RNA sequence: GCCCGUCGCUAGUACCGAUUGAAUGGCUUAGUGAGGCCUCAGGAUCUGCGGAGAAUUUGGACAAACUUGGUCAUUUAGAGGAACUAAAAGUCGUAACAAGGUUUCCGUAGGUGAACCUGCGGAAGGAUCAUU
RNA sequence: ACCCACUCGGCACCUUACGAGAAAUCAAAGUCUUUGGGUUCUGGGGGGAGUAUGGUCGCAAGGCUGAAACUUAAAGGAAUUG
RNA sequence: UAUCUGGUUGAUCCUGCCAGUAGUCAUAUGCUUGUCUCAAAGAUUAAGCCAUGCAUGUCUAAGUAUAAGCAAUUUAUACAGUGAAACUGCGAAUGGCUCAUUAAAUCAGUUAUCGUUUAUUUGAUAGUUCCUUUACUACAUGGUAUAACUGUGGUAAUUCUAGAGCUAAUACAUGCUUAAAAUUGUAUUUAUUAGGAUGAUUCAUAAUAACUUUUCGAAUCGCAUGGCCUUGUGCUGGCGAUGGUUCAUUCAAAUUUCUGCCCUAUCAACUUUCGAUGGUAGGAUAGUGGCCUACCAUGGUUUCAACGGGUAACGGGGAAUAAGGGUUCGAUUCCGGAGAGGGAGCCUGAGAAACGGCUACCACAUCCAAGGAAGGCAGCAGGCGCGCAAAUUACCCAAUCCUAAUUCAGGGAGGUAGUGACAAUAAAUAACGAUUGGAAUGAGUACAAUGUAAAUACCUUAACGAGGAACAAUUGGAGGGCAAGUCUGGUGCCAGCAGCCGCGGUAAUUCCAGCUCCAAUAGCGUAUAUUAAAGUUGUUGCAGUUAAAAAGCUCGUAGUUGAACUUUGGGCCCGGUUACGGGGCCUUUUUUACUUUGAAAAAAUUAGAGUGUUCAAAGCAGGCGUAUUGCUCGAAUAUAUUAGCAUGGAAUAAUAGAAUAGGACG
RNA sequence: AAUAUGAAAA
RNA sequence: UCUUAAGGUAGCCAAAUGCCUCGUCAUCUAAUUAGUGACGCGCAUGAAUGGAUUAACGAGAUUCCCACUGUCCCUAUCUAC
């Protein structure tokens, strides 16, 4: 038959589920950027934890090793573009120091937060779903899309989406109508 | 398995053939032909998925009906045609014309040629024999035989075959200096000179192979293929002249011509 | 049929091979020919690869060579002496390799005295020239010597009868025919 | 305080167990041995001294399969017998833990409703590290 | 035969504890998470059980090898205070 | 991301296991269930049984067509186009499925064929076809059938077919046109002779004497019909297809070298009657070979674990989980095996021990009009049975390919759809305002188009489609590990809960309910197995006085281990890197183990590079244009242990040397 | 010199 | 508690010893008062008035099985005297 279709799971649950701290640490995480599960933090956390892999295993290399190079300088590349590591820390270090805060404030949620569309992140979240809020000229619903660094620029209100100039929606059509018939 | 075998599937075609994993269940196996089926390049693929001339098998069969396809100086029509290291495909309805020929990362290139060059291909003679009637005869890797050679062309050389009629135009020695095409193994499309043989008894032949940029490698003897002289080839090499730089190196070069 | 594989004889070290797979017929044995004399009766085998085998019984006569004179004549087979693997095989007439064999002298005795002019036991000019030129050739060895007056010649037999559908073979001579010639007056 | 064993009830598990026990599978001696194949023949019939050739048929090799034994492996019934385990409050004693009231334990042998008792030798895990 | 000193080899002993150990204690039970001088045997919670069985030795008593089903959350070791 | 925690006690320190925790392309099951992508799926027990219907057929210009077929000789009187039926040639030996049997067997890496067969493809290759040696030959070219058909029929019945009359071949059985150049083809076989390549050959090839029941060396077909005249149905002449011997090539096949496999001594000796190990010879093979046979010697394996037994064992690529070591699993998408209910035998064919091919037996099982006949779903669906355990008797050749005479036909191979909480990706169940309102949206419909072979869904979108009793999110839990109730009602060691410790006997933070709260959340729990935790399997890295454990003691073979010593130190330079490492010289100058480097080690999978599939799982796509011109980046990179191959070194550890000197030189 | 036993949970 | 000198111990059994008895259970068979293996409050087993087991042996007694057959179903024929 066909051959095996790939595929890879995005998070890793952790051992000792029940700690007070770590419990009390994520609901902080989720309640202060609008996450709707332990799972978005979790899979955040995965994507940290097999970067700083990566990077400890790269650093443990000597110094000008060829292999050392180039997976050091591919994975900073991929951050900066990302825009979870910054310009001036460009060392492979800071990717080590880095947090699951700097990735979850890279998400398309905080992001259209920080651009100051919505009133809240959760209204971000509810804008981005209903297909309102789109990077570069096309639709995107997708809460964890992650910005690149030259998207942020060009984040708006969608051509079609009726609060980016389109029609009016469906609910303003209808008491519009409504009104119009209770005048007529 | 209680006789030959005519189905191939995806994942068990050579990798050089760049077939998708995932569309399809099974590969275009290479009917008989010059070349194994391996290390060969079968027309189907030389034109959906290398030219994409033809969408779909249909209209590679087609393509290859309306007889606007030669492989050598013989035009094809078997969907499947075994298309092997050095085989000059024409294609003369577009007037273009190919050598099949390996890139630097180890696959068939879409190198073009000119008609100037392609009414020749040079070929390694792979064994040399007295046949019928005391008569000497060479066979090449393509399984081409000529008959009547030169004394002088022995194993491991390369004999320039006109494509008009099978006849020896000249030949290339085995020796230290001249130009070879690593074809087989690790340094699948690498090009460099020899400095030095080995000549192991019973045991695989090894030559010591330096390029132009000095990058000293070993391949075995079954896998080179001499083509010139000092830095000067028979034919045509595509965009590379056969020389691999590292991986950051590449990087660079796509980083600098972006 | 007759299997020819090894997985059913036992082991080195005497372990019972197990029935891997069913008999195949690309091992498969025939049984023996068994050519006898009288009747040329050759029955036609194919075998693998869509080749033919001719499986001889029964054959009449065969092309003997004299080494020493580099000549082979078609002769009739008087019938094997000795066997060197069986016995049953000179009891019942058999034809098959190096088989010791008599046969006919008189080809071979009429080309000698035809192409050297002497004779054995006991005319042109250019026949005359050509003796003279082939003087002393009549030092053939006592024991053909005195074959020749027996009428009949010890032969090896060097085809295959249950391969070939030929009993070619070669005349005894010199070493091998006073070896064979010990073998059968040992007594 | 703790605790031991016999006995009494209930339940479960396994073992021995007459039954020349019973099944399933593997290999195999021996007997019978289909079948196609090779071969010695037989030559209906058809055809131009010949050729092809069906039924049948001699021997040989391959050898299914059946039967009787042999062996190995995996399960499994069985009257009855003797155990083990478990389960809040059953009977008989008090054997051990204190010098447990005869110090205990080990091996061995005998005795006995039951723990257990006694003989011989050994150990202290003894109740003595000690009599110039 | 003594005395003194020294030495080799023994049964040991006294004091510490560098060190070890859970502790009792240990000049070995030390040179062990700073983990490797050589090697033999043995154990994997308590039972069931050194039982059944199959071997094997024994005149016998029994010895050597020696399970499994099943059952259980403790069994045990050393010290403390009562 | 090299971590633990609750439980023996009045309390402590240990051994020690139980239990908790997390993962599982790991299964089942319970509850619950909106969306997108992706997708496993009758393996486990029964390789158990199977109703039914499909899955292997195939033609061009180019084998045979007077169908009493179609359409026409507007090209033609032998035919001319198409074309059912049928002969002919190929294929049906591929694919698909399953994992029963298999423990040096398969299989993996690595070798060999100087040890052989090989349809087809590709490229070469038959003056000797007058050779039986110039009409065997008719050579402007040969012979007979026989299919297809009409008619007569038998049988209840089958993909049954008999008798009669027709007729072709690239079907069968024959047979020349080859002059003649030299010195008589090729094919088979025998014996003799010479002998460009390999590390090496009796190799390749060539020359002799012949043998052969005799192979092959074109009586085939479609187009184009052209040049020469001494103009004749004359002589020459193109493009092909098909066929053909030998050699090579390719697709392969069969054997083959070394190394490597789980548990078992409550399997220690096994093979060897009648094949066991080997030799000689012959048959047989496509070929080597005790493959088989005859004669002969008595050998071969084994405590470095043979032989035997079990395997809930197809092997591998690989999967889960892991600091390092490792443990467990691998029926299953790829490779190689083996099977078609068991077992054997065999025809055809290059290719079969072939089962959608036959033959027989066994076991099943079907229709009979009671004489007969026909089968193997471990293919596709599907049914029964077995079970804890697994989907529709659907559409299509449109992709990927495959086959045939072959662009056109066929393909339950394959794709699409249906079922599908196996698993993976993304992510709705609501946002804002003022102290009750507007604004948005997707679920769900649906004109339309895209989508597709045609469709369903997806992407888009007219119109419809939120205000809660709505368009309502569950699964487990609240004494501890393990955060979350010292709230209420009911029960009263009962019901019951409880992974463990334990809760409950009239004040239950533990049972059944309510409220509240908590963890995960379209998922959650339960059971089993396995992994980490487990330094409780311990090579790294356990313990043995008392917790379980040092055999009663000693001897001793196998095994493991085993005192040191043999070349050092020193000068002079060269060339690399920023002293660090190499090299050369001078100073009197036999086998291994090991170890560096390299070749070689299928993909898929793993790590990883690039790339906004709307992100992500994925995938290997894509990107940039003046977009009527078009151009162009890619599809890398590393492993790979053991085993084998070459190679640098001579430390470490074995291994022999010259001691009744037959010892070196010379 | 005789002295045996004291239920189940907490 | 009565009583004896002691109160059948080890063992074994419906045994050739068990009246009831064709004891009860199992196995053997279609069916078994038979056979065998068990159970033993054994009228009335039992220790050199020897107990139990026992390889081999037996013109001893008994049950079953295979082979075998005119023992029988069911009789018939032949020969000698």
């Amino acid at each position: 038959p066909r051959a095996p279709r790939t595929y890879s799971k995005t998070y890793s649950t952790p051992k000792r589920p029940y700690e007070s701290s770590r419990l009390d640490a994520e609901l902080k995480l989720a309640g202060e950027f609008g996450l709707k599960n332990k799972k978005e933090i979790y899979r955040i956390s995965f994507q940290l934890s097999k970067i700083r892999r990566a990077a400890r295993d790269l650093l443990t290399r000597d110094e000008k090793d060829p292999k050392r190079l180039f997976e050091g300088n591919a994975l900073i590349r991929r951050l900066v573009r990302v825009g979870v590591l910054s310009e001036d820390k460009k060392k492979l270090d800071y990717v080590l120091a880095l947090k699951v805060e700097d990735f979850l404030e890279r998400r398309l949620q905080t992001q259209v937060y920080k651009l100051g569309l919505a009133k809240s992140v959760h209204h971000a979240r509810v804008l981005i779903t209903q297909r309102h809020i789109a990077v570069g000229k096309q639709i995107v619903n997708i809460p964890s899309f992650m910005v690149r660094l030259d998207s942020e620029k060009h984040i708006d209100f969608a051509p079609t989406s009726p609060f980016g100039g389109a029609r009016p929606g469906r609910v303003a059509r209808r008491n519009a109508a409504r009104k119009a018939e209770a005048s007529g | 398995a209680r006789g030959p075998k005519k189905h191939l599937k995806r994942l068990a075609a050579p990798h050089h053939w760049l077939l998708d994993k995932l569309s399809g269940c099974y590969a275009p196996r290479p009917s008989a032909g010059p070349h194994k089926l391996r290390e060969s390049l079968p027309l189907i693929v030389f034109l959906r998925n290398r030219l994409k001339y033809a969408l779909n098998g249909r209209e590679v069969k087609a393509i290859l009906m309306q007889r606007h396809v030669k492989v050598d100086g013989k035009v094809r029509t078997d969907t499947t045609y075994p298309a092997g290291f050095m085989d000059v495909i024409t294609l003369d309805a577009t007037n273009e014309n190919f050598r099949l020929v390996y890139d630097v990362k180890g696959r068939f290139a879409v190198h073009r040629i000119t008609d100037e060059e392609a009414s020749y291909k040079l070929g390694k003679v792979k064994k040399v024999q007295l046949g019928k009637k005391g008569v000497p005869y060479v066979v090449t890797h393509d399984g081409r035989t000529i008959r009547y050679p030169d004394p002088n062309i022995k194993v491991n050389d390369t004999v320039k075959i006109d494509l008009a009629s099978g006849k020896i135009t000249d030949f290339i020695k085995f020796d230290a200096g001249k130009l070879v095409y690593v074809t087989g193994g690790r340094n699948l499309g690498r090009i460099g000179t020899i400095v030095h043989k080995e000549r192991h008894d019973g045991g695989f032949d090894l030559v010591h192979i330096k390029d132009s940029l000095d990058n000293t490698f070993v391949t075995r003897l079954n896998n080179v293929f001499v083509i010139g002289e000092q830095g000067k080839p028979y034919i045509s090499l595509p965009k590379g002249k056969g020389i691999k730089l590292s991986i950051a190196e590449e990087r660079d070069r796509r980083r600098a011509q972006q | 049929g007759i299997s020819r594989d090894s997985r059913h004889k036992r082991s080195a070290t005497g372990a019972k091979r197990a029935q891997f797979r069913k008999k195949r017929k690309f091992e498969l044995g025939r049984q023996p020919a068994n050519t006898k004399i009288g009747a040329k009766r050759i029955h036609s085998v194919r075998t693998r690869g869509g080749n033919k085998k001719y499986r001889a019984l029964r054959i009449e006569t065969g092309n003997f060579s004299w080494a020493s004179e580099g000549i082979s004549k078609k002769t009739r087979i008087a019938g094997v002496v000795y066997h060197p693997s069986n016995n049953e095989l000179v009891r019942t007439n058999t034809l098959t390799k190096a088989a010791i064999v008599q046969i006919d002298a008189t080809p071979f005795r009429q080309w000698f005295e035809a192409h050297y002019g002497q004779t054995l036991g006991k005319k042109s000019k250019n026949a005359e020239r050509k003796w003279a030129a082939r003087a002393a050739s009549a030092k053939i060895e006592s024991s053909v010597e005195s074959q020749f007056s027996a009428g009949r010649l010890y032969a090896c037999i060097s085809s295959r009868p249950g391969q070939s559908g030929r009993c070619d073979g070669y005349i005894l001579e010199g070493e091998e025919l006073a070896f064979y010639l010990r073998r059968l007056t040992a007594k």
